[PDB]
């Protein structure tokens, strides 16, 4: 299965946030380390979308634009995977280095939004995700997220985002019972995403009040496209309504 | 940006 292959050949190995664990959980400290794990999975993220099957298809502008919207998304769901896979969701696996009890949950002033996240790990084991189930829906998490006023060439994308579809379809091949479960599940990304993307500005705006640093891609993305999501210029595509 | 930059490698 050449498509199958490719995935499971691109697919990141582990990253590392640099988190100080002999130290007290600030929240400082905390989120400090979630930007700078941020930054490090978006490389990963850069490296493995450029070698996606079909992804030199689009527009040079539209590839960068797609990973940029798409990102928040794609970590949200890979980290619910690694949480599932390694914990079983009892904590959430941000990286070795950089696990979430309860506790840092609450340090870290994402309570809420870590709350979904575990939710959506549980998924994972609830509806006995496959790798390579997984790794599909990651794929097509990628071509999810675009301007209401479309793309530079839209038509290349929607021909990506339609094969993408089709080869979640395969792997399933109650097919219509799987494919609605998991069609499910990958909208239900979207609003932790977008709840993700509203702490993420926030913070990015009252950062210097609460000396959390970011890191350059971090701020510029979070100040330059991240905006035109909670603005409401760039939606995610819904299987379902929503 | 610093984004365009990262993709350009
Ligand atoms: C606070 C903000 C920008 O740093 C952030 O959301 N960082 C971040 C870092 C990593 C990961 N991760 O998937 O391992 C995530 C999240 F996708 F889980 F939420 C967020």
């Amino acid at each position: 299965p050449i498509f199958l292959n490719v995935l499971e050949a691109i697919e990141p190995g582990v990253v590392c946030a640099g988190h100080d664990n002999n130290q007290p959980d600030s929240f400082a400290a905390l989120l400090s380390s979630l930007n700078e794990l941020g930054e490090r999975q978006l490389v990963h993220v850069v490296k493995w979308a450029k070698a996606l099957p079909g992804f030199r298809n689009l527009h040079v502008d539209d590839q960068m634009a797609v990973i940029q919207y798409s990102w928040m998304g794609l970590m949200v769901f890979a980290m619910g995977w690694r949480s599932f896979t390694n914990v079983n969701s009892a904590m959430l696996y941000f990286a070795p280095d950089l696990v979430f009890n309860e506790y840092r949950m609450h340090k870290s002033r994402m309570y809420s939004q870590c709350v979904r996240m575990r939710h959506l790990s549980q998924e994972f084991g609830w509806l006995q995700i496959t790798p390579q189930e997984f790794l599909c829906m990651k794929a097509l998490l990628l071509f999810s997220i675009i301007p209401v006023d479309g793309l530079k060439n839209q038509k290349f994308f929607d021909e990506l985002r339609m094969n993408y579809i089709k080869e979640l379809d395969r792997i399933i091949a109650s097919c219509s019972r799987r494919f609605y479960q998991l069609t499910k599940l990958l909208d239900s990304v979207q609003p932790i995403a977008r709840e993700l993307h509203q702490f993420a500005f926030d913070l990015l705006i009252k950062s210097h009040m609460v000396s959390v640093d970011f890191p350059e891609m971090m701020a510029e993305i979070i100040s330059v496209q991240v905006p035109k999501i909670l603005s409401g210029k760039v939606k995610p595509i819904y299987f379902h309504t929503q | 940006g610093a984004f365009q930059n990262l993709f350009q490698s």
